[PDB]
């Protein structure tokens, strides 16, 4: 409904994502139909940037108050599951630290803090 | 508004009759309906 | 010496297995000595005798 | 003095404000070295972390057990009383009489049934 | 998760579908059919202009079902990596339960083929009921249900090398090759010699050959959506989900007929 | 119009369970009811309520079995357990298919309508649960009843399958970050093991019915032995759903218990993998077995010898959960909550149920106690005290994390003990019944039985008022529920430990294994905007 | 044989076919009292010993000789169970020269009874049809629901084969004594065999649903000596 | 214009303001008839469903 | 009984398969031993007997299946794969011959051979590991092993619980010298060729294709157990009727086209339905090349069933002695689609040769 | 797998590096919940390290532990025998002495 994106630092919503026609007697592209949630996937592997992560926790080091393991999190809000150090060691606990506490989970002992982006 | 009573289709405070009425009559319909096929067949067959 | 305790759990454990086996087959050792055979002889009796009227 | 005798009577009337100046000045009673403290304090301490009171109470308490049992009493009584009045209210068949039921016995009896354990039609 | 404007989108690739009325309607149409075909063939009705509106409304929610499924993955545009995914596990998971309900209907021809009762002089196709004849029509249909799954690769095989005339007409005749396998499957049954109730050989020929027509019927109309929904520019080189599932379709009713030619027109 | 948009045009998947609950207490009301109106005439010798009408006797023990088994178990089991909890409980938004969801709810209201229009319309469809075929003709029962019966049968069904393609789906590809499909919580296993057999068993029921409806009114002579066929073959098509369906009943219950077993008694369950290696042999080894239903049907000697032990095999798999969730329970602290009760009450009663059945699983011994009283003794200790308890202890754990008001524990223990009582007095002397010779589905009986038969029907009267007492328990439970939670420590979800102090208990209060217990009082409707993380 | 008022345990038996199914369920029964008692201990030893205790052992979860344990000695059971069910699966029939044959076909609500031997040059078969006696027209000391107005008379100590089958629906021929009971479908002939070993009278009753009247269908077996039976079936 | 309104629908169904199935102006031909049919089906069984339980035949 | 001999041959078959697929060159060593084997086997049944190289030949794989858990190393391994092929041979052989034996009636001998036949592609579905990684792997194998010995009790109490001659000829020299036998081998050889061949190629020109996933790749195959299954069963009963050599024509015919469709797909759904035409197919010749050639042994020669199963034996393990290293050098050299289109071509132009089946020559 | 003689080791490590109270409470926790019984020169540690926390009923509720997880009571008199010095320094009272 506005201007069209070229690459993803020039994307401010969805209105940068509806994209040129094709051609009158041509199988058209996904460079030139995509709109919604799937050109933005689309001009994002164009590039090496994967829009979805899938990579779990850190599991290499532990945590002190004053050193906390930083999770970052879009709301107030994140649920954090610890299985221990070695990374499968102690057993699942899940932990909602906030941005006014820490979790601490009550076996290992880690403290996880909230990066609010 | 999200709270404790915000997800039941039906309201239970601040109300014009009072909720004892429609926690009664779901028990009633639903421990008098199979009686009233019996009385149906029953009196749809001679006997009584 | 009387400060050094290792092994008390499995103790209980293997107690608790060697005794609700003895008490399940004594619960059991009586449903097939005072419940079955003597029915078995009394009938075997019953049969032994209303034969030898028959006989005489 | 006062603040402390005496704890395990008080606690759970005082308010939230009240609570946290007690705590908060037994925090700084215990880091002087031990030995230094009075009784009281040493019994105030133990009361406020490992006492039962808060989230420490009992599931059942003593008035509850019996509250329970002459709930159920009373609902075994009721049952009882309901079933009676459809018990005198019954179709009663010919059949099932005393005087029928030692009929059947002598015919039971001529041709020779359950030879072992037993043969009765008397239940009144 | 540290693009610059992220927030502006949403965090995860799934589809929260919005609120419509079609699960209630299809459920009051099924309703309205379910008891009108139950009193209709017992009286209480009288004329026959009930049910079939029952089955025209049960027809037309499935077709608004799908109006609303089409218009949130061609312009709204919410079908990323994993909602096509899911919806492929979802058809295979379908697909399945739709070939079991065949696996019955096969027990139940081996369970009277091989131990006839004493009723029916113990032999298969019965006297006084001749079979239909395997090297005739029957045959036919065969050959044009295995011209059609070559029909419909070419189709497949033209949409991803960017031709466009060349994947209507390979739907156009594929379309036209299901028409014809109704017409023979038609003129199959007006010229036959033994009906439903003359044996327990014309119960579940007329049962196994019957729900394959209904199911055939199907693949005419997802055709036709085919085809009409290229014409009109929706698919793309490596975007398009309708048809790899009447291409999976197509397949498996092949595979059941190439089954039901040997143990019911053969086999006697 | 808010109104409409959110509980009639729904997509979210927590909206729905309620609606599934609702309509269960529905449907298991009326089924108590009828079914105290059968111990009510089956108490003395004669015809007592029912004056002398066989049939509307029939009819009610059809009648009975239906809103039990697909109108109360399964919605509640499937729909108000199972759609509320997965998606919480694997860290995902909504469903993958909500309008499926939609449908599978809205597809039971018009069924319930067509069953109790099936008891009205003529004298009655009197075929028992099992519609054999040579009765449920056009000769015994002629009219519109068993038709609007067996559709009842199959808009349940077409529920039942989107409903488990929905679930298969959802768990496979909606998952958080680092959950693989070994980490899954049991109950998840349980859904989909359940889900799998859903897929692989509703087929041919449905084939079954509908060849029953196609002989009865298109007189296509399947099952007519005058034509050349045998109806024996309607058994073998009915019988493949019917011993599935009763494991369907049962697994998502087992699931239930293990969170229980791990709560209140603070341990990890023993071996999960043992449980869910287990719940995957019970479910394969009960899709080969379906002919121990038919033993007196004339089959030949060399097919009983395979279904005796083809039957006993799915008792070592059960005997490791069992001795699992002993094992779970035996170390750890344990604290008698309501929840608790039910799971003892559980591992018990379960285990008398179903040791009868390897009792009946043997050829030589069913000519002993088929259409007898004892099967009925069997199925009620697994089905009425298996399922029903199980249901019980779901509904009083996780009450409080959907809705955010506390119940009156006192009235909830009076009500387990009343309901214990009840069903153990009223299941047991069927046992004696069956051995001295009782047969199944008669009003009037010999003057011989009736001694017992009026003490099984004094515990129905005591459960009914268990029943009464579960309704105001729920009215405490809405209103003034909020003033609830200072009465009794059964409020808090886990016990401070031996040397946690109660200051640093209340600042560090929930420690869970799951999401379920770490969500805000009432869960919020979208719950999760950013994705969870694992390790 | 009669049911008794406060039953709790088989009839009397007076055919070996009986005696065989009583000790077998006799012989399963020790097994499954020996289960029952072990799990009961173990809940009573869970409640009296660990019941909210200090000490939570939340690190014994793996075990592997104990694991191996549960899934051996409960297979021992099931064979040493299934050795004799299946001898006598095999064992009991009719091996050697069945002595009568009686057909028992099943309408809708009485039983119709022929004798396929004692056949004249004519086709002079004796047959007869049994019903059930009504409460209004019972004698003092009669059974109510279990007697009826003809019965069928045998002999004992010699091998009686029932043939039945059905005309109406699907029925079930049960003699709970003599430890008989098939079904009546309306295609089929089944069959089997029965020896008693002592006179008197033996009631059943039928099993499968059948339709409105399906609590008055009794059967009832007189087991007569042989002059009786030679006298009796010069009568009818 | 062309074949190609692709580019002006995604315009439209996106900022519309109406729910999916009632934006463009054409569903009052679809949704009319369905509605209005949909109350007359199931008025129908209705009145031969009650008319049924009180032995009436037609 | 006549049940026991059928219920070792389903065992014994099922064990070999699920023996064959422990997760764990090494494999091709397997099969050549056996066909080393398999016509020595066929000797012994003339002389020394039946069960007595049934049993030593059954309790080597489970000295093999030890040899498999307990040891690591190349050599142990190596050791662990081979004395597979000796104690399969001799099964597969012996209970072969017997159950031919014991089954005398042409229709009886055609069903129990299917049903048993069954047992292959059963295996690698009711249990794919054997003795596995996790222990719990001996909780899922666990309640089969007490179904087995459950079921095994059924034919041992009926047998030596209850109700209670020798020949010699068939020199397998002479018998090689008949055309209808070689025939039967070569259409058994054939067939397996196919299967051979395409099993371990596909990963990798799926993986070239589509960048296929792991569990896509585990997850394409599998539909042909279960077309094996089907089609073993049913044509086991079905075949009589029709004559075999009808069957076994149209089996090769259908596996040959389906082998041919493969290349043309181009995604798994694609690739569902020409791998159940396949299995379909195998099981189509098998189940009708098995039971023919005692017919014909009986027709033309002395009935003595060593020699001639020995020799079908050898055709079956032919196939999977040679053709995997053959399809990997085909492979990378030709191309995956000129390899399935060279055998779909050679497997329909052996399809004429079965019409000299259907009526052979008297004796 | 553990030995006595590592577990006396590591559980003594865990208790010289705790640097607040809720660390200290963790640590005593995971160590009784085990078949060992903790020896007395791990108690020695953790007494001091409820000293440099400052707290004083973990103290009291420690030696509260050893009467419930001791077998028999000469076991716990003879534990009260060889912590006896670490407690007359310290200022420790054992629950019945205070009767709190
Ligand atoms: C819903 C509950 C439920 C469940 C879970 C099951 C599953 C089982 N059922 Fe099923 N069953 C029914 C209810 C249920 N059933 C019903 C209603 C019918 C049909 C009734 C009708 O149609 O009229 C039926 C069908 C049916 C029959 C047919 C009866 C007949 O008509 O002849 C039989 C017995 O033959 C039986 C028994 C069993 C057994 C043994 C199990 C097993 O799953 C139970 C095994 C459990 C144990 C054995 C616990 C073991 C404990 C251990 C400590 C292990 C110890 C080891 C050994 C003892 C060796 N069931
Ligand atoms: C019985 C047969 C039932 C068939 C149901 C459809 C089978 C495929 C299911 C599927 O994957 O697609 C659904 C569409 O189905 C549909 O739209 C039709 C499903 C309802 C058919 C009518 C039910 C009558 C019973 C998705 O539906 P969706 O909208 O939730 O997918 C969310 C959109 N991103
Ligand atoms: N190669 C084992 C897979 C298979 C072959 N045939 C049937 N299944
Ligand atoms: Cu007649 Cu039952
Ligand atoms: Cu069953
Ligand atoms: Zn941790």
């Amino acid at each position: 409904q506005f201007k069209t994106a070229t690459s993803i630092a020039e994307v401010e919503g969805l209105e940068n994502l509806v994209g040129p026609g094709a051609k009158t007697g041509t199988v058209p592209t996904d460079l030139e139909q995509a709109t919604g949630l799937e050109r933005y996937e689309l001009l994002g592997k164009l590039e090496g940037i994967e829009v979805f992560d899938e990579t779990p926790l850190e599991a290499v080091r532990k945590g002190t108050m004053k050193d906390p393991i930083l999770i970052d999190s879009y709301d107030d809000y994140r649920y954090v599951g610890c299985t221990g150090v070695p990374a499968d060691s102690h057993n699942i606990e899940w932990l909602k630290p906030t941005t006014e506490k820490n979790a601490r989970c009550w076996e290992c002992g880690s403290v996880y803090k909230l990066n609010f982006l | 508004d999200v709270g404790p009573y915000s997800n039941l289709p039906f309201k239970v405070k601040n109300r014009r009759v009072p909720y004892a009425v429609p926690h009664f009559l779901f028990f009633a319909i639903g421990m008098g309906i199979p009686f009233f096929a019996c009385y149906v067949q029953l009196k749809r067959s001679g006997s009584i | 010496s009387l400060t050094r305790i290792q092994g008390s759990v499995k103790r209980r454990i293997l107690t608790d297995i060697s005794v609700g086996l003895t008490l399940g087959f004594g619960f059991a050792s009586y449903w097939w000595w005072g419940v079955h055979k003597p029915t078995v002889a009394h009938r075997e009796n019953y049969y032994i005798e209303l034969a030898k009227k028959k006989k005489a | 003095n006062a603040t402390v005798t005496n704890l395990e009577k008080r606690w759970e009337d005082l308010p939230e404000t009240d609570q946290k100046d007690i705590i908060s000045q037994l925090s700084e009673r215990q880091k002087l070295p031990w030995k230094d403290l009075t009784l009281s304090e040493k019994k105030a301490a133990w009361y406020i972390s490992f006492g039962e009171w808060g989230p420490r109470r009992p599931v059942h308490t003593k008035e509850d057990k019996l509250y329970i049992f002459w709930g159920t009493v009373i609902g075994i009584v009721i049952s009882a009383t309901i079933f009676g009045a459809f018990r005198y209210n019954r179709n009663v068949p010919k059949t099932m009489n005393r005087e029928w039921q030692a009929a059947s016995d002598e015919y039971l009896k001529s041709k020779n049934a359950e030879p072992f354990t037993g043969y009765s039609q008397i239940q009144s | 998760m540290r693009i610059q404007n992220r927030e502006n989108l949403q965090l995860f690739p799934f589809h929260l579908v919005t609120n419509s009325p079609w699960p209630l309607t299809t459920s009051l149409a099924l309703m309205s059919l379910a008891l009108t075909l139950g009193l209709t063939m017992h009286g209480y009705i009288g004329n026959h202009l009930w049910l079939f509106l029952a089955i025209s409304l049960v027809l037309s929610s499935i077709f608004l079902w799908v109006r609303d499924v089409v218009i949130e993955g061609t312009y709204l545009g919410d079908h990323t990596i994993a909602v096509r995914k899911g919806l492929n596990i979802g058809f295979m998971l379908f697909v399945l339960s739709e070939i079991l309900i065949f696996a019955a209907l096969f027990w139940s021809y081996f369970h009277s083929a091989m131990g006839p009762t004493i009723e029916i002089g113990c032999q298969w196709p019965p006297v006084g009921i001749t079979s239909i004849k395997p090297t005739e029509l029957p045959l036919l249909n065969t050959i044009i249900l295995l011209a059609s799954g070559a029909t419909v690769t070419w189709a497949h095989h033209s949409i991803l090398y960017k031709d466009r005339q060349g994947t209507l007409v390979g739907l156009f005749i594929t379309t036209l090759l299901i028409i014809l396998f109704v017409g023979c499957q038609v003129l199959e049954y007006t010229w036959a010699t033994f009906t439903i109730a003359d044996s327990v050989f014309g119960s579940i020929f007329y049962a196994g050959t019957g729900l394959h027509f209904i199911h055939m019927v199907m693949l005419i109309v997802m055709l036709a959506i085919c085809y009409a929904r290229m014409y009109f520019y929706h698919f793309t080189s490596n975007h398009h989900l309708g048809l790899e599932t009447t291409i999976l379709y197509l397949h498996v009713l092949d595979i059941i007929w190439l089954f039901l030619y040997i143990v019911f027109y053969w086999w006697g | 119009m808010n109104y409409i948009n959110r509980w009639l045009f729904s997509t979210n998947a927590k909206d729905i369970a309620v609606l599934y609950f609702i309509f269960a207490l529905f449907c298991g009301l009326l089924g108590s009811i009828m079914s105290l109106i059968l111990r009510l005439e089956l108490s003395a010798p004669g015809n007592q309520i029912l004056m002398g009408n066989h049939q509307l006797f029939n009819v009610v023990a059809t009648a009975h079995a239906v809103l039990m088994v697909f109108f109360l178990v399964m919605p509640a089991a499937i729909g108000f357990f199972g759609n509320y909890l997965l998606p919480l409980m694997i860290g995902a938004s909504d469903m993958s298919f909500a309008r499926l969801n939609n449908i599978s709810f809205w597809l039971l209201p018009p069924a319930l309508v067509s069953l109790l229009a099936s008891a009205l319309i003529e004298n009655g469809a009197g075929t028992g649960w099992t519609v054999y075929p040579p009765l449920a003709g056009v000769q015994s029962h002629s009219g519109p009843s068993v038709d609007l019966a067996i559709f009842a049968l199959h808009l349940t069904s077409i529920s039942s399958l989107l409903g488990a393609i929905n679930f298969i789906t959802t768990t496979l590809n909606m998952r958080t970050i680092g959950m693989t499909m070994s980490k899954l919580p049991l109950f998840v296993w349980a859904v989909v093991f359940t889900s799998i057999l859903l897929l692989l068993s509703l087929p041919v029921l449905s084939a079954g019915v509908t060849l029953l409806l196609l002989d009865r009114n298109f007189n296509t002579s399947f099952f007519e032995p005058a034509g050349g066929g045998d109806p024996i073959l309607y058994q073998h098509l009915f019988w493949f759903f019917g011993h599935p369906e009763v494991y369907i009943l049962i697994i998502p219950g087992f699931g239930i218990i293990s969170h229980i077993v791990s709560t209140y008694s603070k341990k990890p369950v023993f071996g999960a993998i043992g449980m869910v290696y287990a719940m995957g042999s019970i479910g394969f080894l009960g899709l080969l077995v379906w002919s121990h239903h038919m033993y007196t049907v004339g089959l030949d000697v060399d097919s009983r010898a395979y279904f005796t032990s083809a039957t006993m095999v799915i008792a070592v798999p059960t005997g490791i959960k069992i001795f699992s969730w002993l094992a779970t329970l035996y170390g750890g602290s344990i604290r008698y909550t309501t929840p608790m009760l039910y799971a003892f009450a559980f591992l018990f009663l379960f285990t008398v149920g179903g040791l009868s059945g390897v009792v009946l699983s043997n050829a030589s011994l069913d000519i002993a106690f088929h259409d007898t009283y004892y099967v009925i003794g069997h199925f009620h200790y697994v089905l009425s005290l298996g399922a029903v308890f199980s249901l019980f202890a779901g509904y009083y754990y996780w009450s409080p994390l959907i809705t955010g008001l506390y119940y009156n524990n006192n009235l909830a223990n009076i009500q387990f003990w009343l309901l214990f009582i009840g069903t153990n007095v009223t299941f047991f002397p069927m046992h004696f019944l069956g051995l001295n010779g009782m047969p199944r589905r008669i009003p009037d009986y010999p003057d011989a039985f009736a001694g017992w038969n009026a003490i099984s029907s004094f515990g129905s009267l005591i459960s009914i008022i268990s029943v009464i007492l579960f309704a105001y328990v729920i009215y405490d439970q809405l209103v003034n529920g909020l003033t609830n939670k200072q009465l009794s420590t059964n409020s808090l979800f886990k016990n401070p430990d031996f040397i946690e102090s109660n200051i640093i208990f209340n600042d560090n209060s929930i420690k869970s294994s799951s999401i379920d217990f770490l969500l805000t009082s009432p869960p919020l409707p979208h719950t999760f905007n950013t994705p969870a993380i694992q390790s | 044989d009669v049911p008794t008022p406060w039953g709790i345990f088989f009839q009397d038996s007076a055919t070996p076919n009986m005696e065989g199914i009583i000790e077998l369920h006799n012989n399963i029964m020790f097994y499954l009292v020996l289960i029952l008692t072990f799990v009961s201990y173990i809940l009573y030893t869970i409640i009296y010993n660990y019941s909210n205790a200090t000490i939570v052992h939340k690190y014994m979860n793996h075990g592997q000789l104990i694991e191996i344990v549960w899934t051996t000695l409960p297979a021992v059971i099931l064979l040493i169970i299934a050795f004799p069910s299946f001898i006598l699966l095999y064992l009991c029939d009719e091996v050697i020269s069945p002595a009568m044959t009686i057909k028992a076909i099943g309408l809708q609500w009485y039983w119709k009874y022929e004798y396929s031997d004692f056949i004249n040059d004519d086709g002079e078969i004796v047959e007869f049809e049994s019903y059930v006696i009504p409460e209004e027209l019972l004698e003092d000391g009669q059974l109510r629901l279990l007697d009826v107005d003809a019965s069928v008379v045998v002999p004992v100590d010699t091998h009686i084969r029932f043939i039945v089958s059905s005309a109406d629906v699907i029925h079930d021929f049960c003699v709970p004594a003599l430890g008989v009971k098939v079904d009546a479908s309306p295609g089929r002939l089944n069959q089997t065999s029965a020896l008693i070993q002592r006179e008197g009278v033996y009631y059943g009753q039928c099993s499968e649903l059948c339709g409105v009247m399906h609590s008055a269908m009794p059967i009832k077996i007189e087991a007569v000596s042989l002059y009786e039976f030679i006298n009796w079936l010069d009568e009818q | 214009t062309a074949t190609e309104k692709i580019i002006e629908l995604q315009k439209f169904y996106q900022s519309t303001n109406k729910p999916i199935y009632a934006a463009h102006p054409r569903s009052k031909y679809y949704l009319i008839p369905y509605f209005g049919l949909l109350g007359v089906s199931v008025a129908a069984t209705l009145f031969y469903t009650g008319r049924a339980c009180f032995g009436i035949k037609d | 009984s006549r049940k026991l001999i059928l219920f070792i041959v389903f065992l014994a078959l099922l064990l070999d398969n699920m023996l064959l697929t422990v997760v764990v060159l090494l494999f091709a060593s397997k099969a050549t031993v056996q066909l080393i084997t398999n016509p020595f086997i066929g000797l012994l049944t003339n002389r020394i007997g039946y069960p007595i190289p049934i049993f030593a030949g059954f309790c080597i794989m489970f000295v093999s299946t030890i040899m498999f858990a307990f040891s690591s190393s190349y050599a142990f391994l190596l050791i662990a794969r081979s004395l597979q092929g000796i104690g399969s041979s001799c099964s597969s052989v012996a209970g072969m011959g017997m159950l031919a034996s014991v089954y005398t009636d042409d229709e009886e001998r055609g069903n129990v051979m299917g049903i048993a036949l069954g047992g292959l592609a059963m295996g690698v579905l009711v249990g794919p590991p054997f003795g596995s990684v996790l222990y719990e792997f001996v909780g899922k194998t666990a309640p089969f092993l007490v179904l087995a010995a459950l079921v095994l009790l059924d034919g041992a109490i009926q047998l030596f619980v209850l109700q209670p001659e020798s020949q010699k000829g068939t020199p397998l020299t002479t018998l090689l010298k008949d055309p209808y036998i070689l025939i039967a081998a070569g259409s058994i050889c054939f067939a397996n060729m196919g299967i051979a061949m395409l099993e371990p190629a596909l990963p990798i020109w799926m993986m070239e294709t589509m960048c296929s996933r792991k569990w896509q790749l585990g997850v394409a195959f599998l539909p042909a157990s279960i077309s094996y299954l089907i089609g073993t069963n049913i044509f086991g009963i079905l075949a009589h009727k029709m004559g075999r050599w009808l069957c076994a024509l149209l089996g090769m015919i259908i596996v040959g086209v389906s082998i041919l469709c493969i290349p043309f797909a181009k995604n798994i759904y694609g690739l569902i339905a020409p791998n159940f035409g396949v299995g379909f197919a195998i099981g189509m010749v098998d189940s009708s090349m098995m039971p023919i050639m005692g017919y014909l042994v009986d027709l033309r020669h002395v009935s003595v069933y060593g020699s001639v199963y020995a020799i079908a034996d050898v055709a079956f393990c032919m196939g999977y002695a040679i053709g995997p290293s053959a399809g990997g050098a085909i492979a990378k050299a030709i191309g995956f689609p000129w390899l399935m289109t060279i055998i779909g071509i050679i497997d329909i132009l052996f399809a004429p040769l079965c019409f000299f089946l259907r009526s052979p020559p008297a004796k | 797998e553990e030995t006595y003689e590592e577990f006396s080791q590591r559980y003594e490590k865990e208790f010289d590096e705790a640097y607040d109270l809720f660390e200290v409470q963790r640590v005593l926790n995971n160590c009784f919940s085990y078949d060992i019984v903790p020896s007395p020169a791990v108690i020695g540690k953790a007494l001091n390290a409820c000293r440099r926390v400052n707290d004083y009923a973990t103290a009291v509720r420690v030696f509260e532990g050893l009467k419930h997880k001791v077998e028999t009571k000469e076991q716990y008199d003879a534990y009260l025998e060889e912590l006896k010095d670490v407690r007359e320094e310290l200022g420790i009272d054992l629950k019945e002495e205070l009767f709190p």
